[PDB]
């Protein structure tokens, strides 16, 4: 009935280039992946990011935090030092905002 | 000799949480590990880990 | 055209395991016709959905249904081409993975279809014949009707 836009949108805009990366969230269950509902997530505790987009996942320290492996350490790897300070500057202000 | 047994085995070794059920082998005998106090990020998060079958699980 | 898919369904279970967010819920469905398993989730806070309700989908690559492709930039003020509004829920979202029960020996037999709507996932199985028209990664409209 009306245009709504999710947060996922706009950070998958934050995100730049096409950064692949595959995380889980902090409260993810360790029983999903062994059963059913493995790639459709009831809880939304997996983070994939598939061409530069948020394709499903809620973000935490696992995610952007200072760990190997991390969407900020893919950026860095995959594009370089400018474009990951212009991915932290984008991050914090829309955020704060 | 079965009381020298228990005279000296010591060493202090298991904890005995036998608490957590794996997701592998499906045993509960297992150890927990209290690692990375405070710091920026990082909270203290529990690691157990299941001897027979080597699975490991984060507490979440 | 561009409709890949075109079913009428029935709500069976609102939230099985338990309501995890406040303004979606996740809604399984089981098709008649063609027997088609559906996971959905939608926004409840606009879109209010019960128990035993009866909804027309309709999966579409283009909203316009004139060969014309989209190119997926929200252009609100050309309303003008005759777009498909008979729906009172539109979504838009990209299909990222397709599922497989087979072993790719001889050949496949169902098919999954996992759509994500800017986070609001949707997974619908069924036979390989009503699914051929998915490619991964390609733009999905989905539009729904409460039907009476
Ligand atoms: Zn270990």
């Amino acid at each position: 009935p009306r245009p709504l836009w999710t947060g996922k949108q706009i950070f998958s805009l934050i995100i730049p280039g096409h950064i692949n990366c595959i995380r889980t969230h902090s409260t993810h269950p360790d029983d999903e992946d062994s059963g059913p509902y493995k790639h459709i997530s009831p809880g939304d505790t997996k983070v994939v990011v598939e061409n530069g987009e948020l394709i499903m996942g809620i973000l935490c320290k696992k995610s952007l935090g200072t760990s190997a492996g991390s969407l900020v350490h893919i950026s860095y790897l995959e594009m370089g030092h400018d474009i990951t300070r212009l991915f932290y500057s984008n991050i914090q202000t829309v955020i704060n905002n | 000799k079965e009381a020298i047994r228990e005279h000296q085995m010591a060493k202090t070794g298991g904890t005995q949480t036998d608490l957590f059920t794996c997701g592998k082998c499906k045993k509960k005998n297992c150890t927990y590990t209290q690692v990375q106090t405070r710091s920026a990020d990082e909270p203290m998060t529990t690691f157990v880990v299941c001897n027979e079958c080597g699975n490991r699980w984060k507490f979440c | 055209a561009g409709i890949l898919f075109e079913d009428i369904f029935d709500v069976k279970d609102i939230d099985p395991e338990g309501k995890k967010f406040d303004r979606v819920s996740r809604l399984h469905c089981e098709s008649e016709s063609f027997k088609m398993d559906l996971i959905l989730d939608v926004n409840i806070q606009i879109y209010p959905v019960d128990l035993g309700d009866k909804f027309r989908l309709v999966i579409a690559s283009t909203l316009y249904e004139d060969g014309t492709l989209d190119d997926g930039e929200y252009n609100p003020t050309d309303d003008r081409p005759s777009r498909a509004d008979q729906f009172e829920y539109v979504m838009y979202g990209k299909v990222y993975r397709i599922e497989g029960d087979e072993t790719s020996t001889e050949a496949a037999t169902r098919l999954s279809a996992y759509v994500s709507y800017g986070g609001l996932l949707m997974r619908l199985q069924g036979d390989a014949n009503n699914l051929h028209g998915f490619e991964v990664d390609s733009r999905v409209y989905l539009l729904m009707k409460k039907l009476a």
